[PDB]
DNA sequence: CCTGCATCCGAGAGCTGAGGAACCCAACCAT
DNA sequence: ATGGTTGGGTATAATGGGAGTCGTCTCGGATGCAGG
């Protein structure tokens, strides 16, 4: 009972991934607005 | 300029709370509140043209 | 325009009142009150329907149950031999007391509402309010205790605006109780982040509401507490640019879909 | 610094007033981890 | 009585692309 | 049958607001006032 809602690369796009960062509920110095468990980000060269 | 908006509306904010409240037991903590100029900076620092 | 000294000239064309008025007035309307109620024992119909009619006969032809059935109760009325249109007498003198007193008083309405601005409802949605208020003080109002009418009034008012702010301030409605809840924490947040030198975070907060207070309920309590933007709302410098013209639908299936 | 008219009572309190947005050495600000400029405004002078 | 002439008000001002502040108590319907 | 939500009440005295906006240029009509 779960469906994809994933993160894609969007036409046109593409490269090297050469970073990520996750920040999490609770982490030090993290405010994320209510209702947000978990941000993930990533950085493509 | 914004900052001094900011201190007018903090200073209206402490002079209702004077008139308000009781003068026997007062001091500045509870008089003071701060979110009128916070709320005049971050409205600068944010959308600002 | 300006409607604000508009209402403020139609309220200082009233004089105010002294203390012989206020109280006579106040009397006249506890004994129109009482004379209400005998005059609803002896014909046997019901107290709020006979002081309707009164209070239509009273406020006249300029306001406008039917004509029909306020004519044929008034000269029911009528039709009483004494010592009892005597108490018709005493119930429109009564009557009249009532809106003196309510005219009169209607400047402690805008001196105290002139507090509760910029927290959601205009100024003189405010007024208004405290005006029902007022009204409601009038009728609840007990001028044997020697207490000035304002004493007893200005916690009507208060009660009138604050129930209004609550109940109208929100595009989304909040009941009453959990509005307080949100009002209790944010009082209580800015007072721990002025000890902290900081924000607190959510289990400060927690700790400081007290017992059955946590972390997730003050996250919930306060995801509650947003409310809407616009549609409308300019993006960029020029106004050529909204908000809704980013939003896309989701609920009409697409032609692919359809296919 | 709190003081009575008539009595002349003296309660003083250093109160936190908030926070202030720092220029970094190039001269930019951070708001919101993004990187801004403020850009200044030129005006008709006061006077007569 | 007529006429013209200051005066005032309201509606205009190119296209495309990108951009983001009281509290308490008591009862009553919903589920 | 439990929280969730709604209504009523508080009694010294209190009795007319507040942010603001001044760097547009034109045109066409509606209108009130000057003259004869």
């Amino acid at each position: 009972d779960v469906k994809d809602t994933s993160l894609r690369v969007p036409p046109g796009e593409g490269g090297i991934v050469v970073r990520t960062v996750r920040l999490r509920r609770g982490d030090p110095g993290v405010e994320l607005k209510p209702g947000v468990r978990e941000v993930v980000r990533v950085y493509v060269a | 300029d914004q900052f001094r908006v900011g201190l007018a509306r903090l200073a209206r904010g402490v002079r209702e709370r004077m008139l308000m409240g009781s003068e026997d037991s007062l001091t500045p903590a509870k008089l003071v509140n701060s979110r009128p100029l916070e709320a005049a900076i971050r409205e600068f620092f944010s959308r600002s043209q | 325009s300006d409607p604000v000294r508009q209402y403020l000239h139609e309220i200082g064309q009233v004089p105010l009142l002294t203390l012989e008025e206020e109280v006579e007035l106040a009397r006249k309307v506890e004994e129109g009150m009482e004379a209400i109620k005998k005059l609803s024992e002896i014909t046997g119909l019901d107290p709020d329907l006979i002081r309707e009619v009164v209070r239509a006969k009273i406020l006249g032809s300029a306001r406008v149950l039917d004509p029909k059935t306020v004519e044929e109760i008034d000269q029911k009325l009528k039709s009483l031999p004494k010592e009892h249109k005597r108490y018709l007498h005493i119930a429109r003198e009564g009557e009249a007391a009532r809106q003196h007193l309510i005219e009169a008083n209607l400047r402690l309405v805008v001196s105290i509402a002139k507090k509760y601005t910029g927290r959601g409802l205009s100024f003189l949605d405010l007024i208004q309010e405290g005006n029902q208020g007022l009204i409601r003080a009038v009728e609840k109002f007990e001028y044997k205790r020697r207490f000035k009418f304002s004493t007893y009034a200005t916690w009507w008012i208060r009660q009138a605006i604050n129930r209004a702010i609550a109940d109208q301030a929100r595009t989304i409605r909040i009941p009453v109780h959990m509005v307080e809840t949100i009002n209790k924490l944010s009082r209580t947040a800015r007072q721990l982040q002025q000890e902290l030198g900081r924000e607190p975070t959510y289990e400060e907060i927690a700790e400081a509401m007290g017992p059955g207070w946590d972390a997730k309920r003050v996250e919930e309590t306060l995801k509650i507490a947003q409310e809407p933007v616009s549609l409308e709302t300019p993006i960029g410098d020029e106004k050529d640019s909204f908000y809704g013209d980013f939003i896309p639908d989701e609920h009409l299936p697409s032609p692919v879909d359809a296919a | 610094q709190l003081i009575h008219k008539d009595t002349g009572l003296i309660k003083e309190d250093e109160v936190f007033l908030g926070h202030i947005p720092l220029m970094t050495e190039d001269g930019s600000f951070i708001i919101n981890g993004a990187d801004r400029v403020i850009v200044s405004q030129i005006h008709r002078s006061p006077g007569v």
